């Protein structure tokens, strides 16, 4: 028996990245997984390095960040990488989620896999918002404010949970310093959460575009998918470099270059681009509590998918009505995020509400209704009993 | 030595007149241990949680 | 969704002359648009097998049919990974797209359903 | 139906059903439970000399059949013959327990019988693993008590016994107040009771057998590990119910709920037994069987089992004991009704078989303990009477969080520590 | 002991009964200590020096 196999530590590395049996037909959407792994590293490495210069103290916070930009060697490269790496993390995460949502990866025995993934989504969004607060720019302060207040919606203990988090009468020093503390901690949890995502992946292996079994034709992970992955890794770095070096601030908000101020919320306040669709869903409900319940629901609704997809076959590759309605969901999602960047004005409010309906109606009505029809359609189209 | 000839446990085997003695003692102990531990847990948890609530120096009533 | 239920609804549409004429054409059309046929696969191949009922059926599926299914699937992946379709004369034809696995399934579901019933039969004296 | 019983100078009991043969025998109210750790097997010896080649050739010429049986509470000597030759039986029996009680005990016949039960008892301890384990369960469950002594007797006490021991024992035990003459087959009650009242005498009348110390159950285990065996035979039980107990039938029904099973018989696999869904996925055993062993002062409720899945022995135990948990908290009506129907059936196949010696060994047994026999009809009556509330009350007393006795031989490395097993006797609750 | 058999009847103490009891303890136990402690230090405490004023 070979060493890479016999050693206690290399056998793990071996069965995961070298000998791992993969379905020969998996396309490039299967490359998003490793990309996320890379992202987690870029964020973590860049963060720890920047942390050596950061000061969580509210009076020093914003300036320590500028100190990184202006005085630390390659400090700007560190900051722009971390900030943009944060957005790419989401562009990729969304794609990774979409691929699965399309190819029915949330089904069959891979539910636990999907459920772990949903936790990682909730956690990543959290980590991201904790870090956004650390710059303590105008957007920071107000993001810090609004989001913590989301909990003041809880009926009885509400305000108490909120002031507990703040650690004061409002968002002040205690808030920003514990927020950095936590922004450092969660990433390591995400990392742990990832290894579980991997363990859950590893017992059934990846699926494939045909949505059928890949047991008949396997090819090792090494020297195929190790090199195929390399292609996307580079492609990924190439585009991230284009942003970091030639357009570092395009993905950001200008208000964050103005130090946070507790007496003035800027009329230009807008959430980070990756939070918009969710922001939009909340705005579309004129009730305080329902607004937050619906928003959180929009995330939790993804857990429902393995039960509402009644189809007898996996994936959208061979379903005309599903492929259609899938893209209707994708674009709807983009429209949702667009409404979010818009104002609360006449045509947009109603639009936001119609789309919110669609969003939820996708997982609850369309999919089950559509798939049942396709099951029957598939049957009668060839049965002559 | 025959296997049907069970060894002597008369040094440990309790002379029963109160069959449920070992049980009553064990379960009290176990239960008592459990009681104090929930209390200690509740106490540890509250200590940490409350270390986040507003610090003395920030309760400045203006 | 159970095939027991699919066939229950499907047969009913098929058996009625009114519904039949209004659905089947749409059905054959939906099937051609799916395209699995152009990848050399019979729809039954597309059924997901990671569940006991399907395992029971595939286990019960006679050799000839199994080895062929094996080929069809291997063939499909190979084609799919090359980003081509098979040459038209290799495409699974309409009278080939036969529901071969279907009866074994229906039987396996039937057997399962019964056991469940017999495991909860209430008694009345 | 039948079942008559009248005392004279002794006590006669019979139950005749016009069949094909007639069997007569004397059942003594003392067995291994009455032996001492040092003369263990004195009864297996008595049984063996009674069935001796010399003694058998005698009754053979006459056309009689000799059958004996050793148990814990009692033991018997029975003779079968044709319906009319009921007198022929009486002569041979009375000849062997009065006149010839000087013969048979003759050396070279006893020295031969001694070597017979020796290469016999050894053969059992060397090859009949399932029952050897079953006998060891009693050995440990009831250790240092009457019920803890094996019927066939130990292999050491056996080789130390002599004609003096046989006589000694026989004298303090084969009495009149401690005996009941049984007749089963087709011979009328008045046809034997009279034929017995013919030859007078008494033979040590007025003497009662020696008393002792009431059997007891103790949480313990004996692990006869032997990695050379191909399987792993294990037996596990709790303190069960004694004959003539308010729950004699409730207990018997419980065992039937889980019943017995044999992985290799197609029909045994389709049984309406919940535990079966768990045991079959990985084939946790080749067979198991639940019992409700009832003795005079105690009993053993549990199950025996054999498996080749030595790596998953802890799951066999776990699933089983967790199923038993149900009898206290969630056993269902349809589980009980099935049990009844199946109990009435298997209980029926026992009490009414096509063998008189069988009816005999069952008759002598009850009249010796309860001074009467319970009619199968009365049985079925009490059985149909049991409700779920009853099965639950019993489980909460006998099963839920109670000590157990474990016994096993073969590849039992995988059988876990007492405490683990002892802990599956219950379930967590708020 | 027969005191256990009346209260819990040969069944281990339940997890719900444990927590319930755990609360009672917290308050009871605490006050006891607080008191013994204040008393033992009488004359030194602020409550005591505040009275002499
Ligand atoms: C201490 C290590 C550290 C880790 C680990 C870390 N960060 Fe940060 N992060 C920082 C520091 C320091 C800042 C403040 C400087 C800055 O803005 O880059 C920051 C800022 C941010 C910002 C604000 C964007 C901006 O304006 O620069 C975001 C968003 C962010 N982090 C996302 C993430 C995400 C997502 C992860 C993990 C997947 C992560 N961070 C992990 C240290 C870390
Ligand atoms: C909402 C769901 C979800 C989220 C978020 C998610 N995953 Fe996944 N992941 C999946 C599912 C489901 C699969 C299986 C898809 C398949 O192979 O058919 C998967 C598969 C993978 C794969 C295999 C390659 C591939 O893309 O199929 C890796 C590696 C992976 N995920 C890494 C991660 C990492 C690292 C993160 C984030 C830090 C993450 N996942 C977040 C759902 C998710
Ligand atoms: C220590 C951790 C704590 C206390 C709590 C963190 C967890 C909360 C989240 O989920 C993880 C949360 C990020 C939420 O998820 C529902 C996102 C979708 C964000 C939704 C969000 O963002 C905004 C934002 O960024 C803004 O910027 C200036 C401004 C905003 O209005 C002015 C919003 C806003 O109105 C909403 C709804």
């Amino acid at each position: 028996m070979a060493f890479r196999k016999s050693n206690v530590y290399l056998s793990l590395v071996n069965s995961y990245i070298i000998d791992s049996p993969q379905p020969s037909s998996i396309n490039y959407w299967w490359n998003m997984g490793s990309l996320l792994g890379l992202c987690l590293v870029i964020q973590i490495v860049t963060g720890i390095f920047m942390a050596m210069h950061y000061s969580s103290n509210i009076e020093l916070a914003f300036s320590s960040v500028e100190h990184i930009m202006r005085d630390v060697h390659n400090g700007y490269i560190l900051r722009y990488l971390h900030a943009n790496g944060a957005s790419f993390f989401f562009m990729v995460m969304f794609m990774h989620m979409a691929k699965g949502l399309y190819y029915g990866s949330y089904r069959s025995p891979r539910v636990t896999l999907w459920n772990v993934g949903v936790i990682i989504f909730t956690l990543t969004i959290a980590t991201a918002f904790l870090g956004y607060c650390c710059v303590y720019g105008q957007m920071s302060h107000w993001g810090a404010t609004v989001i913590t207040n989301l909990f003041s919606a809880i009926p009885f203990v509400g305000n108490d949970i909120v002031s507990w988090l703040w650690g004061g009468f409002s968002v002040s020093n205690p808030t920003i310093q514990r927020f950095f503390a936590l922004h450092y901690l969660v990433p390591f949890i995400i990392a742990a959460m990832v290894i579980m995502h991997l363990m859950a992946l590893h017992i059934h292996g990846s699926s494939n575009p045909l949505g059928i079994t890949g047991n008949l034709d396997r090819i090792p992970m090494h020297s195929y998918f190790i090199f195929k992955d390399l292609v996307t890794v580079f492609l990924f770095m190439l585009i991230l470099a284009l942003f970091v070096f030639y357009s570092p601030n395009t993905l950001g908000h200008p208000d964050n270059y103005i130090p946070g101020n507790p007496l003035v919320t800027p009329a230009s306040i807008v959430p980070e681009w990756y939070l918009l669709p969710f922001y939009a869903i909340l705005r579309s409900i004129p009730d305080k509590l329902l607004g937050v319940i619906t928003m959180f629901a929009a995330i939790l609704v993804l857990l429902v998918l393995p039960f509402t997809d009644r189809s007898v076959v996996r994936g959208n590759t061979f379903k005309v009505l599903s492929k259609f309605f899938f893209f209707i969901f994708v674009f709807n999602f983009v429209l949702l995020g667009q409404i979010g960047a818009c104002h609360v004005e006449v045509p947009y409010v109603l639009m936001g509400q119609i789309a919110t309906f669609i969003y939820f109606a996708y997982f609850l009505i369309i999919v089950p209704v559509i798939s049942t029809i396709e099951n029957v359609l598939f049957y009668i189209g060839r049965v002559n009993k | 030595k025959s296997t049907y000839r069970t060894p002597n446990f008369d040094d440990v085997l309790k002379e029963n007149n109160d069959a449920d003695k070992g049980r009553s003692y064990a379960y009290f102990m176990v239960g008592a241990m459990g009681l104090l531990s929930s209390a200690g847990a509740k106490s540890t948890v509250e200590t940490f949680i409350s270390s986040m609530t507003a610090t003395a120096d920030v309760l400045a009533m203006a | 969704q159970s095939f027991t239920s699919i066939a229950r609804i499907g047969d009913y549409i098929l058996k009625s002359p009114v519904l039949s004429k209004l659905c089947v054409p749409v059905a054959n059309q939906f099937i051609n648009l799916a395209g699995y046929k152009k990848l050399g696969l019979k729809f039954d191949d597309l059924i997901a097998e990671e569940n006991p009922i399907m395992q029971t059926a595939l286990r019960r599926l006679p050799e000839d049919e199994s080895y062929a299914r094996a080929y069809r699937i291997i063939r499909a992946h190979q084609t799919e990974l090359t980003h081509h379709l098979l040459p038209r004369n290799e495409w699974i034809k309409a009278q080939e797209d036969v529901p071969y696995l279907l009866p074994y399934i229906l039987e396996a579901e039937a057997a399962a359903k019964e056991k469940d019933e017999l495991d909860n039969i209430e008694v009345s004296k | 139906a039948e079942v008559t019983q009248l005392s004279n100078g002794i006590v006669v009991a019979t139950e005749h059903n016009p069949a094909h043969t007639a069997s007569v025998g004397v059942v003594f109210g003392s067995g291994a439970a009455n032996e001492n750790p040092y003369n263990n097997g004195v009864s297996n010896l008595w049984k063996n000399i009674f069935l001796s080649k010399e003694n058998s050739a005698v009754a053979a010429k006459e056309g009689l059949a000799l059958s004996s049986n050793i148990s814990r509470d009692f033991q018997s000597y029975i003779v079968s013959s044709l319906p009319g030759s009921t007198d022929k039986s009486l002569d041979f029996l009375n000849q062997s327990f009065i006149q010839q009680k000087a013969n048979l005990l003759s050396s070279s016949n006893f020295e031969a019988t001694k070597k017979s039960v020796l290469k016999q008892v050894q053969d059992f301890e060397d090859n009949d693993h399932p029952n050897r384990v079953l006998e060891h369960l009693h050995s440990t469950a009831f250790q240092n008590t009457p019920l803890s002594l094996p019927t066939r007797g130990t292999l050491e006490s056996l080789e130390n016994l002599v004609v003096a021991d046989l006589e000694s024992f026989a004298n303090n035990h084969f009495l009149n107040s401690n005996a009941v003459v049984v007749g089963t087959g087709n011979i009328k009650h008045e046809d034997l009771v009279n034929s017995i009242e013919s030859k007078n005498l008494s033979l040590q009348t007025g003497t009662k057998p020696v008393l002792k110390k009431k059997a007891a159950f103790l949480g313990s285990e004996v692990r006869l590990r032997d990695d050379t065996l191909p399987k792993a035979w294990i037996s596990l039980a709790v303190e069960g119910e004694p004959v003539n107990s308010p729950n004699y039938f409730v207990a018997k029904l419980a065992a039937q709920i889980f019943g017995s099973y044999n992985a290799f018989e197609p029909a045994s696999r389709l049984q309406g037994i919940k535990l079966l869904d768990n045991i079959q996925e990985y084939q946790l055993c080749d067979n198991f069987n639940h019992f409700s062993l009832s003795y005079k002062d105690s009993g053993l409720w549990g199950f025996s089992t054999a498996t080749r899945n030595v790596t998953m022995i802890d799951d066999l135990i776990h699933f089983t004991l967790k199923q038993w948990n149900r009898l206290t908290i969630s056993v269902t009506d349809t589980e009980v009704e099935r049990a009844k129907s199946l109990l009435k059936l298997q209980l029926g196949q026992l009490y009414e078989s096509g063998n008189p010696v069988n009816d005999a060994n069952l008759l002598g047994a009850e009249v010796l303990i309860k001074g009467s026999k319970l009619s199968l009809g009365e049985a079925f009556k009490k059985i149909d009477a049991i409700t779920v509330k009853d099965v639950k009350a019993w489980a909460g007393k006998r099963l839920w969080d109670q000590d157990i006795a474990i016994a096993g031989t073969g590849q039992i490395e995988g059988l876990l520590d007492y405490m683990r097993i002892r802990s599956d006797m219950s379930m967590m609750r708020w | 002991s027969s005191l256990y058999k009346t209260f819990f009847k040969r069944n281990a103490v339940f997890v719900g009964t444990i927590f319930a009891g755990a609360f009672v303890f917290q308050t009871v136990f605490d006050t006891a200590i607080t008191s013994w402690y204040e008393n033992h230090n009488k004359g030194k405490l602020w409550k005591d020096v505040k009275a002499k004023i």
